[PDB]
């Protein structure tokens, strides 16, 4: 029954503010310390803060000292990250979590909220074909140039599922998003079978649905 | 300053191997020291506290030892469920911070498998669009290390690729790769053949698959 | 004379209501205790609890982050508690600057800062914000000098005056310390209720408080004699119980026949922790109605865990 | 500022002790 | 594992200062009084000072004769005095010396912050004597200190009458070497207090919920203020190891006592009985104390909880 | 076994001074009160000061408030009376008392000792006979006896027939004469018809000044 | 100023008798209340404390009561230990003055019993130091109370005399009494006679002894 939640995670541009919010259940968050820890896209764990509300104490990594204020509100059981002057390196997913006074391990975690640092403008992707070239052959889309994350991609509306390989997003030097989606299929299949990739850019509202076949030649 | 050196940063194993991951301290920390497991899209979970002991609800295969300022998580026999990255921290008396190693991502290890390759010239849409990007696939290969080079009228490229890796597939453990070469539709067309050269542990010598510009 | 304090807790004239005697005794437990049933018995009053000792366990007690700003206490629509942090208190004075930082821990600080919130809280009384106030005191010793401020400002002011817009607010300060003086000398106003254990070293103790207190004409007529043991009725065994009650009730009979005309009010030592409003509201009714070993002797193990 | 003179007041004694002393 | 007793501080030949402190009531005055009969008695060619900085004193109480602002031996002891400064009778003495105008203590014997002043004064004393001479004094001073948050202003006296006086000379406008003969003296005082060979801080506690919080919040702020604290007496424990009330109190107790144990590994944790007889009198004291020294154990030692003097 | 033993008196001048000690045993005196109780010469109990060294509190009645100074030595369980400013009316039998912390009764008491302040200078007495009446009854009972004027002092001792004779003897109270010396007589009733052949002598004893008289007393002759 | 009035100053009782003697504090004291018992030349005893508590060792034939500000000793049935004078004590906790009252003394009642009269001239011894003293005796009588007057040539003696008197007998409970009058040898040879009158309430009329200076 004893849960961390985060919320306040969104988009903000550099040099802005953004506040973060860990609301507690299960437990007195006044008896116990909580602690923010990021994450940024595949690296590894990083501390950035820590309080402990029994005793007004708080503690800070160098890296965002002066910027963030950690901060407690017993009346709602609820612990905040206030976020100043931010930076593309500060992009990360942020987790709270809960040690204890005689225990500054970390027992319960939120799953975290998102926090991206850009001066990209949010747009949606445009979609175009990986077509299969003139056994097994392979095809797919290129779904390219949007912001921010993330991507949603299918294939024949979830009918074609095996071999499929959505790769992992890469941010170019543009500060926009691009992704291919490909899936390997049978040869013969390629005059007979039709293959519609479905890309849905929720956070612009963009859906695309794009038929990939061979060359006409 | 304070420190907390993991090792190593990666390791492929097998369901029933045992698995040692270890942290050095920079400096004393006596036994102030936890074991985190993650996988991906997940918070970390609490192995091991205070060095050695389990917490609560952890499997008894998962262990935590200290000699000095070395600091040792084994996991007896490897489960399916336990392949994921692994993170130690220090928390000592002395210190308002909280310090991780850099962490162990512990894989699936299985045979070498040479990747099959494609090459995706940019098409007529993103053309018309008014750039051009290629796009080289590493289907299906392992280990997951490989090198991928772009040969634009046989003159090797630098710095207008990216690449992008899949996690281990489920069912054969096997990585995939794209390597996307960006250009401007002015210089794509100021050059004839694209060819991506792969470099493989499971391929005798490297593989190319190659195009001319507009021969379909 | 009866042994409760229920005369207290329905009083509609008492002020100021100072808790304090030697360290550990249950001072932040019984104030915490009388704050909570003078709430209870009084809904149409409010009430604020303030600790002057700097060392604050209030927060601790209620299990939620009291400051310098009077908030209230979660589950309770008329008590409020205020614990000051001097450090923070001196910004907002300095405000309205490295100066107030070295004052922020010199002895008597605390002292000071608490005694502005009684002087603020004339300032409001007089003109056109809480009914009264209960104190959780610092340990014997440092309440006497906070007790003594209105004497003593009085007359450093006097001094000040003849060494000496400037003149002008010497003289406000001289009529508000004044109306301290008078009021916590006002027995109808301000009483201390004093909290011991019987124990040796506590019971010298608080009859030099006690009599120390008379001295400056402060009216005292309660006292809480705190973790007794009371034994027997357990129900007949434990030969460390066994012969700390017959120690306990050696200097009760000591206490009993010395103070007389006191309310002597007897709490039991509970088994369970006494924190939370729910276990402090549990324990207070003692207060209110005074405890029966024979009957109520259950209590002692039914506070919430 | 009247609590400020309080301090100072507070101030000025608690400096005037260490000034007598032997 | 740290050892749990105090046999390296008591042992010590190095360090002059020694404060007892902690929340109010655990047992400051009785552990400071049996620290203080332990270390004269293991080292007798060392003279002692056990003093209160509570304005509340309790050596009197807990020795059974009367002291005061003039240091007096414990009787029955040769190298173990007392002292307990009474504000008013030392501002008079004060004000005669400084005669040689009349209302000093009357003026300032109450204001809140002389019961530390006047303990900051013996402290600036004996740190000079013991270079200059010219008076008596004492190789250590015990502190038995007032509860947790007052002792805190003390701790912090060094540093602000320090930072103080870096302004106030100039504002004056013989005086100025007072100053800094106040000065270097204070600073003095202030490298000893931080040093660790020199000084350290015994923090006492029991093993109940409101104290931990205390006890923990206590010990951060005097590492905030570089005063060494390696050493902390859990007093009070039951070791009830029938009745409920003892069981279930020793249930909750052993609970903390566990997370005391994980916490501070770093520390000397000292585990002290709660006897059934009175603690008071050189004697009792004494038997007490030693368990400060050899640990104490519940099932060997058990028994002289109940051999305590009832005099 | 807890007692009290005063010690300290004796003679004195007035504006002279006197320490009385007052040694307890059976207890520690710290945590208990001293009082010093006094009576003067066939008068009632006057409490003079009290002190309570777990206190650090002393008080004193009016009437030596500022003369007199109440200590006590918790090394030596020792309480004192330092009496400064002495005068005649401070001539008593002063006793040390014990109470406690919630009873301020006097349960223990010391036997006392006794201080006498005046001017007056040590003297013998003077012996002269009561002479048996020359109109006794006869056969009826006759009185006489033994003069003891002018000495100082306190006491005396009076004997008749070097203890040989004790039935009907009258030994009155000293009475403390204006010019500052003391005076009594010793008187016996004896038969009438024994005077004759009887013989009685009364023996005066005055160890102060190590005076000694022998007095026979009988019918004057005429 | 504050004061316990005791009553009686004296009284008289007979072995068995039910002895009542009070004390009344001129303000509230609460019950802090003591009564003591003195016999001569030994210290007083603790009888009773708190007004109605008896003392340890105490019979209980001793009690107390108190009713506001009045108190009471009450002695149930009085034994031949009784016999001694007794003191109220107040020590209320608002003060710390100790406060006793006046004290009783009981002695023990007899049959009126007259005094046997003497008179005694001057020794001639005395009269050569140059003063006269003339002793008038009254032997083995009851009660105390007793009036003696002197008279020099039919003129009343005043301011010149002192008098004495014994506790009671051990044997016969009685009392004895000498008045000495005291004069200059010049005083005493000037007058002729001398004449001490004795009146008693156990004498039908007041009795006369009296001699002739110089005549025997
Ligand atoms: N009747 C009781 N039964 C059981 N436990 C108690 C009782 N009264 C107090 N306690 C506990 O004993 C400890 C001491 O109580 P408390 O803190 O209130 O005394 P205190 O006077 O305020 O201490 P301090 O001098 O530091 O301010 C607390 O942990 C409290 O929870
Ligand atoms: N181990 C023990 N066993 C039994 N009784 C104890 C023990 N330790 C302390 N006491 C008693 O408990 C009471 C509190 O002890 P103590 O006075 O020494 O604490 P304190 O910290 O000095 O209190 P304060 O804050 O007022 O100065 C005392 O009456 C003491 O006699
Ligand atoms: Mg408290
Ligand atoms: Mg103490
Ligand atoms: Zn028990």
């Amino acid at each position: 029954e004893v849960q961390l939640v985060e919320s306040g995670g969104g988009l903000v541009q550099p040099g802005g503010s953004l506040r973060l919010s860990c609301a507690a259940s299960g437990f007195n968050l006044y008896y116990y310390s909580i602690h923010w820890v990021r994450q940024a896209p595949g690296k590894g764990l990083e501390w950035v803060a820590s309080i402990s509300p029994y005793s007004s104490s708080t503690s800070y990594a160098d890296s965002v000292k002066g910027r963030f204020t950690i901060s407690a509100d017993t009346s709602k059981n609820t612990a905040y990250l206030q976020m100043n002057s931010l930076r593309a390196e500060d992009t990360a997913v942020y987790y709270c979590a809960r040690g204890r006074w005689y225990r500054r391990a970390l027992d319960y975690w939120g799953q975290g909220t998102l926090v991206t640092v850009s001066s990209a403008s949010t747009k949606g992707p445009s979609v175009f074909p990986l077509a299969p070239s003139s056994g097994t052959a392979a095809l797919g889309c290129l779904v390219k140039d949007y912001f921010p994350e993330p991507v949603t991609v299918s294939w024949n509306s979830g009918a074609l599922t095996s071999g499929v390989h959505t790769f992992p997003a890469v941010l170019q030097s543009s500060g926009l998003y691009s992704l291919s989606s490909v899936v390997t299929v049978p040869s013969s299949s390629l005059g007979t079978q039709t293959y519609i990739c479905n890309v849905n850019h929720k956070p612009s509202n963009t859906k695309v649905d794009k038929k990939v076949e061979p060359k006409s030649c | 300053d304070i420190q907390m050196t993991q090792s190593p940063s990666s390791l492929s194993a097998s369901v029933g191997d045992r698995v040692t991951i270890t942290c050095r301290a920079s400096q004393s920390v006596s036994s102030a020291v936890a074991w985190y497991q993650q996988k991906p899209g997940k918070a970390p979970k609490l192995l091991i506290y205070s060095a050695s002991s389990l917490y609560s609800g952890v499997p008894s295969r998962f262990s935590g030892s200290r000699s000095g300022t070395d600091f040792t998580l084994t996991i007896s026999s490897l489960q399916p469920e336990d392949f994921a990255t692994y993170y130690c921290q220090q928390y000592p008396y002395y210190s308002s911070l909280i310090t991780f190693g850099q962490g162990t991502k512990v894989e699936i290890k299985r045979t070498v498998a040479a990747p099959s390759v494609f090459i995706f010239p940019p098409s007529d849409s993103q053309l018309k669009s008014g750039t051009a990007s290629v796009v080289c696939l590493l289907n299906n290969f392992y280990p997951r290390e490989a090198k991928v080079q772009w040969k634009v009228d046989n003159a090797l490229q630098s710095g207008n690729s990216q690449e992008s890796v899949t996690e281990q597939d489920s069912k054969d453990s096997t990585y995939s790769l794209s390597s996307t070469l960006t250009l401007s539709k002015a210089d794509y067309e100021k050059h004839k053949v694209y060819a991506c050269e792969v470099t493989h542990q499971g391929l005798s010598s490297p593989v190319t698959k190659s195009f001319n510009r507009g021969e379909c | 004379v009866e042994p409760n304090l229920h005369s207290l807790i329905t009083s509609t004239t008492h002020k100021w209501i100072f808790v304090g005697g030697k360290g550990g005794v249950g001072k932040t437990t019984s104030s915490c205790s009388i704050a909570i049933q003078m709430a209870l018995s009084q809904p149409n009053k409010q009430f604020l609890l303030i600790s002057t000792n700097p060392a604050h366990n209030l927060s601790d007690a209620f299990g939620e982050k009291f400051g310098k700003d009077a908030r209230k206490v979660t589950g309770m629509n008329n008590l409020s508690c205020m614990e000051i942090d001097p450090s923070a208190a001196l910004k907002d004075m300095n405000d309205m600057g490295a100066l107030a930082d070295l004052t922020g821990s010199i002895p008597g600080i605390d002292e000071a800062l608490s005694f502005m919130e009684v002087m603020k809280h004339i300032k409001r009384q007089e003109q056109g914000t809480f009914d009264t106030v209960i104190f959780d005191t610092a340990p014997t010793g440092h309440t006497l000098r906070f007790l003594q401020l209105p004497n003593t400002l009085s007359k450093l002011l006097e001094k000040f005056g003849e060494i000496t817009d400037i003149s002008g607010k010497l003289n406000e300060l001289k009529a508000n310390v004044e109306t301290i003086r008078q009021q916590f000398t006002d027995p109808d106003l301000t009483t201390f209720v004093c909290v011991c254990i019987s124990e040796f070293l506590s019971l010298y103790e608080t009859e030099r408080l006690i009599q120390e207190l008379i001295s400056y004409d402060m009216d005292v007529n309660s006292i809480i004699v705190n973790q007794l043991l009371f034994a027997e009725n357990d129900q007949h065994n434990c030969k460390r119980c066994q012969a700390r009650w017959k120690m306990q009730k050696k200097y009760l009979d000591q206490i009993d026949e010395l103070y007389e005309d006191f309310h002597v009010v007897k709490m039991p030592l509970c088994a369970g922790e006494i924190r939370g409003l729910n276990n402090l509201t549990k324990f207070s009714q003692f207060l209110n109605k005074e405890y029966n070993p024979i009957t109520d002797g259950k209590v002692i193990y039914e506070l919430e865990d | 500022r009247w609590r400020v003179y309080l301090l100072i007041v507070l101030l000025v004694m608690l400096l005037f002790i260490f000034l007598i002393m032997k």
